[PDB]
């Protein structure tokens, strides 16, 4: 580059679709009691 | 009582202001392309026809400086105003009724 | 900018009206956290009183009701917020 | 005033900004050390014997008191050019460590003694920094450094392997190599003497005969200073906002005897960006500090002019015990108040309290009945 | 008036750490309970320092010369390039009386001393001096702890000095302690090396106890505390340790 | 701005801190994405299946 | 001339990264402002009946 | 040791899993114990 | 050839049409020269920092 950087995300999309998974797993099973 | 550092946004608001100004208090101290950082020494030393040269390039540095710390001003109460709007809000439905 | 000085307020003076917006900023600014302020808190239009028994089933409310003896008029948890943050 | 600032003949109910104000200082107070004695610039310039170029000399004069007058009404001086300051200020300011520079040169590189500049002599010879300070002269001396039978004491260089550093003296009159067989410190080919010889004769018309120059150099507050100029001191006074010149610190404020402590070699004193708090006076050797006589905004408030025509006259953060933008009419026996945004002048408090109109500050809001 | 020897004594001259010694005030400016971050020269922190128990050492940018010395036997300092009448050379002499600084072309021998008589009337450091210009006299400089900073910038010669009172036996204390500036002198030399005397009892010269702490300094930037009576009190290196 | 050289950076160096301000709001903007991505997915506390 | 050269690039270069940081924290400001509706709205609609 | 972010020394990898404490990137970070 | 910069060079497989000299890619950046005694494609790249 031209000194510039570009610096990763600290949370990688692995992460992120792991979150979203036990999200939805969690309103399918549980509903709103879990929250 | 005992657990400290439990009020960080409102200790970070502060520093940030803190740190505003000083920084614009300390640019006050640079040559800027000029002879010296302070005007009544050159004012004294040398012949106007030069001194306005001088204060010219004293007078658009600091310029640049208050203006840059005028717009991070404004960000900054945009920023603080929509978080009062928030709190409002929030005492508004959470403390008059059920939420 | 000039520090009282005559040749730098008359050179000054002619890059036209720069800092008179920038004043009248900091002005609407300061109006604007006194206004964020009072839409805040001014909430009511009277001013209420607890009455001086207080029997409310088994709750105290000692901690968080202002206390008679400071004339500060605050309560223990405001003071204890207003005395960790300096 | 809101008037003129608001642009309308009609102003409503309400409080607005006007302008600031500030307290006028009295007299001025000049104080410079007591030592004096004529300083030694005689030798300097009526010097009967000059070096060469590569060999200036260089002198330093230190602890005298300086009279420029006599060095800038005399039109003996060809060239009198001065770079970091104006020549009519020279005697109204003080410095410490003054050098001068003196040398003879050709009529034809006086151009050369200058910062930036490139040539035999800026470059070789002797290079002026490019921030030099100071001044330089110049003036013919082809009676004296020119003789019918050619003068051969002025040694100039014209060969060097590289150039010279600012101020930089170099005195060794080594062989120069100029091709790639070396010399082995042998004359000949490719081989000359770095040093060559004037040929200053009364024959030679204006540019060729022999000028005589000498270059001031000054410091600018890096140190006590010493070489003050021919002003006369002053007595100093306490507890008014007066002008102050201590030798050659120029400012406006007001003094009072301080309580820092200063070691025996320091000065004067500051905190935080060059705010300058405290000075040692050079006569007594007495501390005191400076602090900025009081200043700050003015506001009003009017109930509109279409009720009435009286104003109150705010002053933001200023002690209500001194007060007199001069309007003397609100200073004679008008009611005055003090809260802590100012002063108040034009309002009487009133101990009721109700749900008010236009605010001040702090708690404190005024209205309409006076 | 001076002989050559025969005992060519040698100094055993170890190595040691330099820990935090040789801070100085670097202006003539008052400070109170402020941090001030400054770059100039100094000496850095937790660095080899040579320990003498009289060779020719160059000067560098600077030098920092340390005594815990009993009795003040160390009088004398000699600067120079050559040594010799052939060059300008410095000279310092802190005797009993008043301290005389000189500027000479001085005609050092191999082995210069004062040497003192058992009342004492003797003064044999060279041997011929004879074009020079300037000269100095003032008080006298100097079990305790003498530390010296020898400093050439600009044409200028700083000579900066601090005494402290010591305990330890050996090594250098482990504490902080500022030097105020001593002496200045509006002088340019092109100083390259630099000498030590001694002030042996010539009755038969008896010199052995002659132990000093020797450094070189660096130009870095360092970070000086001011506390409420305007003395420096701490300071950080800046180019030593990523926390640092 | 300077592209590695000395009187670049020597000229820029009697400017004062523009460059420390400057860089001192990227890393705020990057550590308010990094709170806004975790305040936006981390509602929970547990990992379900 | 050099250093009157090198100083207008310098001073050009200065109002463009001085833009460009600016034209950024608007950005980032809008940003967090959605990206604060998307969290309340999440938290509302998906954790229970709004 | 070697990381998406750049190269990490001073510190040692381990392979358990804990809390965040000071965020380093690309799903890593460290603390102390060293 | 008169076209000056720091970086580290490297063989390219680049394939110049016979009369160019040097390459770029966008913005106004070389990233491929020839050199005149040998006629071969190289490639630049600036070598790292952080
Ligand atoms: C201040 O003193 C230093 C002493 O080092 C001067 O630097 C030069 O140092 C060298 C030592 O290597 C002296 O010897 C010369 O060495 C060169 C290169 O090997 C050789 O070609 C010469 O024939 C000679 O032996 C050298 O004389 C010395 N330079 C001078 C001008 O004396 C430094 O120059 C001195 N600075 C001033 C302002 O006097
Ligand atoms: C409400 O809580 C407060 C705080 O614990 C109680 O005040 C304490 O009362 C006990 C017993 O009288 C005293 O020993 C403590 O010294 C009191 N604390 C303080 C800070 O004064 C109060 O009695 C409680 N009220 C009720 C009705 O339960
Ligand atoms: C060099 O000598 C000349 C002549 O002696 C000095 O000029 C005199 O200056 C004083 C002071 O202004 C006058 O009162 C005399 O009338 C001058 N003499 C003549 C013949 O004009 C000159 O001042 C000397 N240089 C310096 C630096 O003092
Ligand atoms: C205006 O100045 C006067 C005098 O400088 C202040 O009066 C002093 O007040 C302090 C406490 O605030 C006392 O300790 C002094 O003894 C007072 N001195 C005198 C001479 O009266 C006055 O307080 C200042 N105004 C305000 C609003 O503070
Ligand atoms: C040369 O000098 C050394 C150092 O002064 C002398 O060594 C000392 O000699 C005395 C005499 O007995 C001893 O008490 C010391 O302990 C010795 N010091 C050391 C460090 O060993 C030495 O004797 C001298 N030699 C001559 C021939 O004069
Ligand atoms: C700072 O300087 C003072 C003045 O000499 C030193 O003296 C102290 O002064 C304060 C108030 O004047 C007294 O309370 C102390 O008892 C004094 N101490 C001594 C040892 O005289 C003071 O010691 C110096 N240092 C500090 C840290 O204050
Ligand atoms: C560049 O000049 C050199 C000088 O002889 C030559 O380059 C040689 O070219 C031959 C075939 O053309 C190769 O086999 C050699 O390997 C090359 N190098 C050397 C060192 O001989 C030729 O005249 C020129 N090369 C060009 C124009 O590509
Ligand atoms: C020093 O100054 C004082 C006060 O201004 C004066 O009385 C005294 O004569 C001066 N002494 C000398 C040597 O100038
Ligand atoms: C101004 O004063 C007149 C006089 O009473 C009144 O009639 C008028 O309504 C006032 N203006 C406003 C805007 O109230
Ligand atoms: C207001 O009441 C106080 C009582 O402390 C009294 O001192 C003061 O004079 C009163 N003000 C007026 C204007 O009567
Ligand atoms: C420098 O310090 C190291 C560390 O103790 C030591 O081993 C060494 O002998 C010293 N001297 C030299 C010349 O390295
Ligand atoms: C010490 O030095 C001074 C200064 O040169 C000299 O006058 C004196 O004679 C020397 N000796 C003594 C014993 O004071
Ligand atoms: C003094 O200097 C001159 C020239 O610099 C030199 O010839 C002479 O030997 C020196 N010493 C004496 C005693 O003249
Ligand atoms: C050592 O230094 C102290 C300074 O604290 C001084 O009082 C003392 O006279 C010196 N000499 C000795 C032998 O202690
Ligand atoms: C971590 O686990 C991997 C996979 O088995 C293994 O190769 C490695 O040695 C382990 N490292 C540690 C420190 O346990």
């Amino acid at each position: 580059f031209n000194g510039l950087t570009v610096l990763p995300p600290l949370l990688t999309d692995e992460m992120i679709a792991q979150y979203t998974s036990a999200l939805l797993a969690g309103t399918i099973t549980s509903g709103w009691t879990f929250g | 009582s005992s657990t400290a550092s439990a009020l960080g946004k409102l200790q970070d608001v502060v520093n940030q202001n803190a740190q505003a100004l000083n920084t614009l208090v300390k640019q006050l101290s640079s040559n800027f392309g000029a002879i010296s950082s302070v005007l009544n020494d050159i004012l004294s030393r040398l012949d106007p026809p030069e001194a306005e040269v001088q204060i010219d390039r004293l007078i658009t540095g600091r310029l640049q400086s208050l203006q840059t710390y005028v717009t991070q001003q404004l960000i900054r109460a945009a920023e603080i105003r929509a978080s009062a709007n928030l709190a409002a809000i929030k005492m508004s439905e959470c403390v008059l009724g059920q939420s | 900018i000039c520090g009282d000085s005559t040749e730098c307020s008359n050179l000054l003076l002619q890059y036209g009206s720069f800092c008179t917006q920038l004043n009248r900023a900091l002005t609407g600014i300061a109006v604007e956290q006194d206004k964020n302020t009072q839409e805040v808190f001014a909430q009511v239009k009277q001013i209420y009183k607890t009455p001086p028994i207080k029997d409310f089933g088994g709750f105290n409310f000692s901690q968080i009701l202002p206390d008679p003896s400071k004339p500060s008029k605050r309560s223990f948890i405001e003071d204890l917020l207003f005395n960790k943050v300096t | 005033e809101t008037k003129c600032t608001l642009k309308s003949f009609t102003v409503e109910k309400g409080i607005y900004q006007t302008s600031n104000f500030r307290v006028q200082p009295t007299e001025s107070i000049v104080r410079f050390p007591n030592i004096t004695n004529l300083c030694p610039f005689g030798e300097v310039f009526n010097a009967t014997r000059f070096a060469s170029v590569y060999a200036w000399n260089r002198k330093r004069i230190s602890n005298c008191v300086a009279d420029y007058s006599v060095l800038y009404n005399s039109a003996s001086f060809s060239t009198f050019k001065c770079y970091g300051v104006s020549p009519t200020k020279l005697n109204d300011l003080c410095f410490t460590n003054v050098y001068a520079d003196s040398f003879v040169i050709r009529g034809d590189e006086v151009r050369q003694i200058a910062p930036g500049q490139t040539g035999t002599i800026a470059d070789y010879n002797y290079k002026l920094p490019d921030d030099f300070t100071g001044c330089v002269i110049a003036w013919n001396s082809n009676n004296l450094d020119s003789k019918v039978g050619g003068n051969y004491n002025y040694l100039y260089r014209l060969f060097r392997k590289s150039n010279l550093k600012p101020f930089e003296r170099d005195i060794s009159t080594e062989i120069y190599q100029a091709g790639s067989t070396p010399c082995n410190g042998v004359k000949g080919f490719n081989c000359y003497f770095p040093l060559q010889s004037y040929g200053f004769q009364p024959t030679y018309g204006v540019g060729y005969q022999p000028y005589r120059v000498v270059v001031l150099s000054f410091e600018l507050l890096h140190a006590p200073a010493t070489v003050c100029g021919p002003k006369k001191s002053t007595n100093l006074v306490k507890n008014k906002c007066v002008n102050f010149n201590f030798n050659g610190l120029t400012g406006t404020g007001v003094l009072t005897e301080s309580n820092k402590k200063f070691l025996p070699f320091q000065q004067f004193g500051r905190d935080i960006a060059d705010t300058t708090d405290a000075v040692r006076d050079p006569q007594t050797l007495e501390i005191l500090d400076i602090t900025p006589c009081s200043f700050g905004g003015v506001s009003v408030i009017t109930p509109g002019t279409n009720t009435s025509n009286q104003v109150a006259v705010l002053y933001q953060g200023v002690n209500c015990t001194e007060v007199p933008p001069t309007w003397r009419v609100y200073s004679t026996g008008s009611n005055v108040f003090q809260t802590r945004a100012g002063c108040l002048i034009g309002a009487e408090y009133v101990n009721n309290s109700y749900e008010c109109d236009i605010p001040i500050g702090a708690g404190i809001c005024a209205s309409y009945q006076s | 008036q001076c002989v050559n020897f025969t005992n060519r004594t040698q100094l055993p001259s170890a190595y040691t750490n330099s820990f935090t010694r040789g801070v100085y005030y670097p202006d003539k400016v008052f400070r109170s309970s402020v941090l001030h971050s400054t770059q100039d020269l100094f000496l850095p922190f937790f660095s080899n320092v040579t320990w003498f128990h009289n060779p020719v050492l160059p000067f560098n940018d600077g030098v920092y010369f340390a005594s815990t010395e009993k009795s003040n036997i160390i009088r004398g300092w000699i600067f120079g390039t050559t040594l010799d009448s052939k060059t300008q050379s410095l000279l310092i002499v802190n005797n009993a009386t008043n301290v005389v600084i000189k500027v000479c072309e001085f005609q050092f021998c191999n082995y210069p001393f004062l040497g003192v008589y058992y009342m004492e009337s003797e003064f044999r450091v060279y041997s011929s001096a004879n074009n020079c210009t300037f000269e100095y006299v003032s008080q006298p400089f100097l079990k305790n702890l003498s530390e010296f900073v020898f400093k050439n910038i600009d044409g200028y010669f700083k000579i900066y000095s601090k005494h402290t009172p010591i305990n330890l036996v050996r090594d250098l204390p482990q504490g902080f302690s500022a030097l105020e500036p001593l002496v200045d002198l509006p002088i340019g030399i092109n100083i390259t090396r630099f000498q030590t005397l001694l002030a042996l009892h010539r009755s038969g010269w008896t010199a052995g106890a002659a132990a000093y702490y020797v450094g070189y300094l660096q130009p870095r930037t360092f970070l000086l505390k001011y506390n409420e009576n305007g003395t420096i009190t701490d300071a950080v290196d800046c180019a030593l340790d990523p926390l640092s």
